[PDB]
């Protein structure tokens, strides 16, 4: 389902694991993704559901809920 | 004019398709790299910050000299010998950081 | 004593400086070619969205 | 060798200088050659080495 792949992706972009990932786990702080890492968690994101987002609505989104709620 | 540019953009589209796909797969494997020096190799050994302004070719080159002496080096320790020279495989290459 | 440890000394300085060298080279080059290939994605990007 | 990419040539042939400068001190004259054949753009400089 959308609400697993996330975590699958946030999760092996990010190497962390799939507990620290809750939908409200912030990638930054929560998930220690820094500004590549970011970058290339939104791109995989991208990929999972070949789809692509705004520059602005790609960078407003920061938390597993946010990219949930977007991506959803 | 602008149908003909359009064709350029489909074009330049899919090879944008193709770098995000090869980027993502490169991050993943990272990923795993990391999580093998992550375990106190990162800071001053393995990770050397000034070496980020070079190619990969005086990389590559410069590894394969450093190996062509280790492994004589490592001559003594069956098990380090044979980690250096599987490791010795540039397709897998987070071997070397477990050697 | 003096023998001893000129002798560790010299040893595991070779084989440290080495295998670093070795090690850390394939390290770094990994990531600035992901570096790279980041870098040329985000240009790609944007010269597609604009 | 036709069937592999210039990378894995490239990355033999270091392979071997540096065994072969490990090798080379013994003699003088072959240490020379090395020294001057080392720099990519004399292959003629390694075939006389
Ligand atoms: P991190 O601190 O390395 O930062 C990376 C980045 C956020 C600067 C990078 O991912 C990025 O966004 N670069 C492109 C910025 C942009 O919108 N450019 C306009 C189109 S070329």
């Amino acid at each position: 389902t959308i609400e697993e792949r996330v975590k699958k992706i946030i999760g092996e972009q990010l190497g962390v694991k799939q507990e620290e990932v809750t939908n409200n786990a912030s990638f930054v702080e929560d998930l220690g993704a820094d500004s590549l890492d970011t970058v290339e968690l939104v791109m995989a994101l991208e990929e999972e559901f070949d789809t692509e987002i705004p520059d602005e609505e790609a960078e407003k989104i920061t938390t597993v809920q946010a990219a949930i709620d977007y991506i959803n | 004019e602008m149908e003909n540019v359009q064709k350029k953009l489909r074009k330049l589209e899919r090879d944008y398709y193709q770098i995000r796909e090869q980027v993502v797969s490169a991050k993943a494997g990272w990923c795993a790299v990391m999580r093998m020096v992550k375990d106190n190799g990162v800071e001053r050994r393995l990770h050397r910050r000034e070496l980020a302004y070079m190619e990969g070719g005086a990389l590559r080159s410069m590894s394969d000299k450093a190996l062509g002496a280790l492994r004589l080096a490592v001559a003594d320790n069956e098990h380090l010998r044979d980690a250096l020279r599987l490791s010795e495989d540039p397709k897998r290459p987070e071997r070397k950081v477990q050697f | 004593a003096i023998r001893v440890t000129q002798s560790d000394r010299d040893l595991f300085k070779h084989l440290i400086t080495e295998a670093t060298s070795y090690v850390s080279a394939d390290y770094m080059r990994h990531a600035n070619e992901r570096r790279t290939h980041l870098d040329e994605a985000l240009a790609l990007r944007g010269e597609l969205f604009g």
